[PDB]
């Protein structure tokens, strides 16, 4: 039963998802002004499932586009955008003790 | 308080009498013994250094334990244990050379036969206790930081040579004549006819009293103990001088 | 009571004097030294080998001293893991199960000799301190080991004995009898079902 | 008072305190895998309570086992 | 005895942290006119103290009302006036409120800093010899 | 005067180092609570200043405990 | 003993309840322009006698029609204080461990 | 409930502590030093094998009488617990059956009634003593069938020494030393006798 | 010779001294602020004279009192304050390395 | 009335002289040791 | 320009190294261990006194008859060194000295002129050779003494042996060994004599 | 594929740390080492070459007869491996062919099929078994070759010791020991046949 | 480009370590402790002399007598490396060339013709060799020619052994042990011929 | 085989390529104000490339104001962060290598 997959559990698979979610927030933010761009989302349940066992969605706007086709909203794409962050890094700090916590068994120290 | 003061003073009230406690135990006849782990003894001199401690007196605190006098002060701790444990090995291998002289004038391990007779005798007559009371009683009449041995001390532990000879000597007299007696009457009755020899006739013939005689040896040997360690008591009492 | 952070570095430190408890309190003493006996009886040196004889006197003393690791167990741990006793007193409740097992095991004269040394009045052999009893326990038990062993050593220089006379009857001085005697020595101890006997003897021995 | 069960009752306190490690290590990692598969009724807080029991709990065991490694390995290597 | 330097910042702590205290109930009853002329509300301030019989702690002897006369103000509308229409208020001046909460916020986190690295030579004491 | 008493004065000595210790261990763990609690006389430095006296109280206790196992395990290792 | 629930004392539940605390204020900030909404306050103490609630604020001053209870000064202190007391709470039980595994190993 | 791996981790990496325990008491490695050690003192070279060639041969011969023991403890225990079909005390109890089967196979029946008494535990069959009750009494009849296995190879040279001690009193030279003189002839009857090959060979066979 | 005085130096009683200059320093900081409080100087010659074998000295002011009478000099004070505590270090680290060496002579390791 | 700097002197006076005691132990035991196994 | 503490304490753990050394190629030792291993083996007892108890009684005797020397070690190096009166390297030099003069009180001249020839050095005074040389030509006359001495103790044993195996003769009694009936007499002469007393005399004294 | 690099260190820091293991089971230093042993029994001195010089010589002859090992493990494994022109793991089974090459030219047939038929594997050819199969084997060989060296060398001197005690005996001394005599016959015959010249050279000989 | 400081301590550090093999293989100490050997056990005394004291005694003769190479090692090798004048490459070459030569004058020119042959290498002058196979062929040389001396000093022991064993049979005393009574006359042959001083010269004079 | 140019792979060039590019970097931005100077690139494919087995102009986004500089310092910006940000995992990985390294050669 000893193995990385059972040993790492889902955050080897999630740190990549949030990394995906950071840069689907991202190009959001920066084509914010381009016309005709709509809002992507990416569904964090339905990627940490494909992840696990081996086509991102659009965001509905909360209010019409002011007549340039763009459905990105500013001032949620930055909330998100910082949610992303923080759970990124807790993501991190439940991988690293992954590690450690083998390493300081083999070892014994 | 300066907290060295407190620390210093219990490792010198302590580790000095160990010295002299440890230093008997090595050379003990039993509790230096080689079937004995020297952890098993190690444990023993600790569990009794701790228990004596209230009869031992404290050290005096002039002597540093970093310092060329209480370097000298572990030396000589040493030789007093060491003089104890010497007389207690004196006794039993003059019992070992009981056996042996039985065992050489017996035309032949007869010493290992005495060895371990003798050993009990020092386990049954609370041999041991005795020494561990000794000692204790040394740090009384002779204090760990003022006293050693002397050079009149060092004469009489070796002159503990010819005490082994006179003693051996005299519990086997008896015995080593009846030996000689009965051989020379075998030689004698036996000369008429110079074809009969003895050569190993006379080897067998001789074991076989040998061992009969070894036999009256073990019947009155416990006297001679009981006269033997007195000797031995009273000069380890003239080291401590107690 | 004393802090939950200074009660775990308590228990923590005496968890490394657990060989040294074993070796003065419990009846692991008495095996070794009867074993190490034993072993210089026959001609072999160190044919069992020292890590054999500790194996076999740490199995002898958990069975032997199973009743008081029983009493110790229900009167002392539990007690504390139920909140119903204290730091102080289940380390007390633990001690009087050990202090009667020694009390029982040592000689009077012994006892006598060690409250003479340590200089305090006590009245009666039942309530010696451990600090004195520790000492006088172990030159008991050094005694009954050796009084043991040196018997179990008899039968043994018996052969020699035999062996080497009959060597020196033929006129072979030479022939040295340790060599001839060391095959029946190994079969006196093996027709008597030797490592049988022993131990059985050595675990009804206590109490 | 006998061998057997006197070694029964050691066995039962020392898989207790085992399976007492092993509880405190899959509750950790339960909640870990709980809030970071993005479950809204977890907070971070019982998360990193959880899993700083845990690496106590795992700290001395590791801790125990050297005590009695050690002290098996003095008993054997002792010079009988 | 192993902790002199930090009961002396600790008691710096304390002891700044009542002027803080003081006066924030100095600005916020700088327009409190309550009633009558003799219990309206004065400007109060700390007082420290250092006992020089080492350490010299650092105590608070109590609190002590301003001796600056009472702000008048003529004011002939409040019905907790007088007879000549005034209203006596509170001797606060905002200056030196403002200069106060300067000086006991650094004064109280310098303490910080000191008690702090006394703290870091403990502990590099212990590491003597090893 | 005998040696029992210097060994009870040491004892006495490391007794009052345990309680002045433990002293402090409680001292700090009152005050932590009673701030935590929501006690209103109870200030944050005075909180600080017992849990960094009690964390350095303690830190000498773990130094000398390690040198007299230290010193307990070089004495077991000696010829004797 | 020797347990974790009395080595971690009561810093273990303060750190949930500061949350909790931290997020009914987050809902009177964002509620307070919504008309009927009656502003919600936690009691500390009941909290206490659950680890060992959610009540309503009586305003200072009338409403304006709203029906509002939210008085947007009072939360803004009143959020700033307990995130402050959450700091304290998160360092006190950090603490806990950071003794409790050095007691352990020793080092 | 199957543990952690971090515990599974720490669990089997006592094993290895321990492993030097497992090989002096569990297994082969015993009598195979005590005979050989046995039938180095019946000739007359003192250390000439050396301690060390000695443990080398006695550690391939245990490997190869314990072969069948290892491969059944693969093939039931790990081979299930790296395929995932059994848990980790599943796993330990399927790889200590068959150390208890040749632990048993080779003990005596008084040795095990001596023990399961002293113990203090009912016994109505061989085959439910704990593990803790077999490993001294396993020892106990290794080393009795060590030393019958002894007393016979030392026999021989017994005769040898004999012989060649009354030959030379028969002459009449009894101060020549009968060991320097029977020392050829003693390593003669190892070498034309080939004892290197069929004493190893009884050594496996006496384990099966 | 071959003694704990002989072996250690003046490196045992230069901590103990800088120890109390850090009191000393730490007390003219806390009373910064009260009025007509004096700040107090310590001698380390006289000190460490004084430690090897067994008054009151006051700073004079760089500029006037603005009217309390406090003549301590916060600027100055920090200063002296960050130079006690690397002296003290180095002291440590001096004293230190004393019964290294003489641990590393007794036992040749 | 007393410091940690006077604390950590005593405790490492207390460790140099108790290693400096065990040591010299030792080295008179071993050379006792020496003497007592040699061919007479 | 004095050792410092810590050399001095690397210096000191050093002689004590080389302690039991100093014993057998310094001290009176070697004599006193030759002397008496050639007693034990006049007498028919071949290990009878044993090693231990012959090796304590030599180390008994050294530091009786090495008391003056020690004392004279006590007062002019240790007791200037410990109330610090004199440095280091000056009371190491005090300490060799009573050293030196002791071994060349218990040399021949002609010991030491093969010694300092051998080592190609030149000097005058036997009184400043090195103590490098001086330990070779110590132990070479300690030797050649001892041997003097043990000569003349196996002489009356050799004497009884004989006149017991004449007596035996005579008598016609060609059968029986001489040794059996001599060891009582020499035993018994050797205890009614005090012998070991006489010993103790002539070899204490033989120093002086 | 390849080990990585530091999978090679791992392995090759593993080797050093069984080389003195390897020396005395794989190489010719124990037979070497027997011989002088059964050689200086049959002469009178026990330990006069001493254990030092003997192990010191058996490790400078060993050097010289494993030498065309070594180079041919050397060029066939290490200058590959150097140059890059073989993989880790082709290097490594380079290495051991030589070496297994000289253990099976050294070994004897039943003593091959002794283990064979223990570790119960189906083996056609000798030059094919596996290395856990051919240590034991080869050392066994070695040891038994060894003793009959031994006694070719062992019967010079047995005969000169019987000569000489006979001659004793017809003289009518039979309390004379033979051995004393006969002690400076066996080094002189050792010395004039050039005895350590003629033996070092025959085992040299022995492994071609 | 000599070896750096950090390489050159660590060859330095190495040197010591190998120490007892460089006095024990590559110096006088080897012929001596032999010599003093045979010489003991040619006497009654089994070991009176005691091996620490012959070990102590060979030790300061072998200084004595490689002062010179030990002299020409500093005064090339040792003195011109401090001085900052030679490489250390060129200073460890310096410090080999005396000691090679010195094992040269004492090695035979047989012991090196088997060696060269063994380790087959094609060199001719007798001065090129390598220390691999010159301390072999030296350690051989030193083997033979302490047996020598020892059969040369032994012979004067046999006579009085002879002498006193026929001297007893004349008389027909056959049952008296002639060892007992020919002690005391070897250690008197010893003495009055001044045995120590003598055979120590000799042995002194003997590596030239 | 065991050898440094096997064991540390590219990371012992890489590192040393990023620091040439942190000074290309640095005198395009430094030089932002000085007429007339064309910023210039490093192409690192081909720069590591020449350092294992062993200055280009960038164009301007916008016609340059008339100076004659081609300085875009907001790119210049964000290209120094990044190659600041692999250099630190170029140290971390070629260090991790000679650490892995020495844990092989000294077993622990």
């Amino acid at each position: 039963a000893i193995s990385f997959d059972n040993a790492l559990g889902i955050h080897q698979h999630t740190v990549g998802v949030r990394e995906r979610n950071a840069e689907v927030i991202s190009t959001n933010i920066a084509q914010a002004n381009t016309p005709g761009y709509k809002a992507r989302g990416l569904d964090f349940a339905k990627e940490l499932q494909a992840a696990t066992s081996g086509d991102k969605l659009y965001r509905l706007p909360t209010q019409p586009d002011t007549g340039d086709g763009n459905t990105v909203d500013l001032d949620l794409e930055r909330n998100l955008f910082m949610q992303n962050q923080i759970r990124h890094q807790a993501s991190l700090d439940f991988l690293g003790s992954k590690f450690k916590n083998l390493t300081k068994a083999i070892k014994g120290e | 308080e300066y907290p060295t003061s407190v620390v210093l003073d219990w490792i010198a009230n302590y580790f000095w009498p160990y010295v002299r406690i440890s230093s008997m135990l090595m050379v003990m006849t039993v509790t230096g013994a080689r079937f004995v782990s020297p952890r098993i003894r190690l444990y023993l001199g600790l569990a009794i250094t701790f228990a004596v401690m209230p009869a031992i007196p404290a050290v005096p605190q002039d002597i540093e334990l970093l310092s060329f006098r209480g370097f000298m002060t572990i030396a000589e701790q040493m030789i007093i244990g060491i003089a104890m444990g010497m007389v207690t090995q004196f006794m039993i291998q003059t019992f070992v050379l009981l056996g042996q002289i039985l065992g050489m004038q017996s035309s032949l391990l007869l010493g290992q036969l005495f060895m371990f007779l003798t050993t009990m005798f020092f386990l049954a007559t609370d041999g041991h206790l005795k020494m561990l009371q000794l000692v204790v009683f040394s740090f009384k009449t002779l204090p760990i930081g003022s006293g050693s041995l002397n050079a009149v001390d060092f004469r009489e532990m070796a002159g503990w040579l010819g005490i082994m000879f006179q003693t051996a000597l005299s519990m086997s007299l008896s015995g080593i004549i009846a030996l000689l007696t009965i051989n020379l009457s075998f030689g004698v009755m036996t000369r008429a006819a110079p074809q009969l020899n003895i050569f190993s006739l006379g080897f067998a013939f001789a074991l076989m009293v040998g061992l009969l005689l070894c036999w009256y040896i073990l019947a009155g040997l416990y006297s001679h103990y009981e006269m033997f360690w007195t000797v031995g008591e009273a000069q380890i009492c003239r080291l401590i001088r107690l | 009571d004393y802090s939950v952070t200074l009660q775990i570095l308590a228990l923590m430190t005496m968890l490394g004097f657990l060989p040294a408890m074993v070796i003065l309190m419990t009846s692991f003493t008495r095996i070794v030294v009867v074993m190490s006996i034993l072993r210089q009886a026959m001609g072999l040196q160190q044919t069992p080998s020292n890590q054999v004889i500790i194996g076999i006197a740490l199995f002898l003393t958990f069975f032997v001293m199973s009743p008081v690791l029983n009493e110790i167990n229900d009167k002392a741990v539990q007690p504390y893991l139920n909140e119903q006793v204290t730091a102080r007193e289940a380390f007390d409740a633990a001690q009087a199960p050990m202090k009667a097992f020694m009390l029982k095991q040592t000689r009077i004269k012994d006892l006598e000799t060690f409250v003479t040394m340590s200089g305090e009045q006590v009245d009666n052999p039942e309530d010696v301190s451990m600090a004195v009893l520790i000492p006088a326990f172990i030159t008991s038990e050094l005694k009954t080991a050796f009084q043991i062993g040196f018997m179990l050593f008899l039968p043994f220089l018996i052969i020699d004995l035999v062996v080497a006379s009959v060597l020196m009857a033929m006129g072979m001085m030479m022939l040295s009898p340790m060599i001839v005697s060391l095959p029946f020595k190994l079969m006196l101890f093996v027709l008597v079902d030797g490592w049988n006997l022993i131990l059985s003897t050595l675990a009804g021995s206590f109490a | 008072a006998s061998g057997a069960k006197v070694g029964a009752d050691f066995n039962d306190l020392l898989t207790k305190a085992i399976n007492n490690v092993n509880t405190l290590q899959k509750a950790s990692g339960d909640l870990q895998t709980r809030f970071d598969r993005g479950d809204a009724d977890v907070s971070l807080s019982d998360v990193m309570i959880a899993r700083n029991k845990s690496s106590v709990a795992f700290d001395a065991t590791v801790q125990i086992r050297n005590k009695l490694v050690e002290a098996y390995k003095d008993l054997m290597n002792m010079p009988v | 005895s192993l902790f002199n330097v930090f009961n002396v910042t600790g008691s710096a702590m304390s002891a700044e942290s009542v002027r803080l205290n003081t006066t924030s109930s100095n600005l916020a009853n700088a327009d409190s006119v309550s009633s009558s002329a003799k219990d309206t509300y004065k400007a109060r301030h700390a007082v420290f103290g250092a006992e020089l019989s080492d350490t010299v702690p650092v105590k608070v002897m109590g609190i002590v009302e301003s001796d600056k006369p009472l702000s008048a103000e003529y004011n002939p509308d409040h019905p907790l006036a007088n007879e000549e229409g005034y209203i006596y208020k509170p001797n606060v001046n905002v200056m030196e409120e403002m200069a106060n909460m300067i000086s006991a916020s650094r004064a109280y986190q310098t303490n910080v800093q000191v008690a702090d690295s006394s703290k870091q030579m403990l502990l590099r004491t212990l590491q003597m010899g090893q």
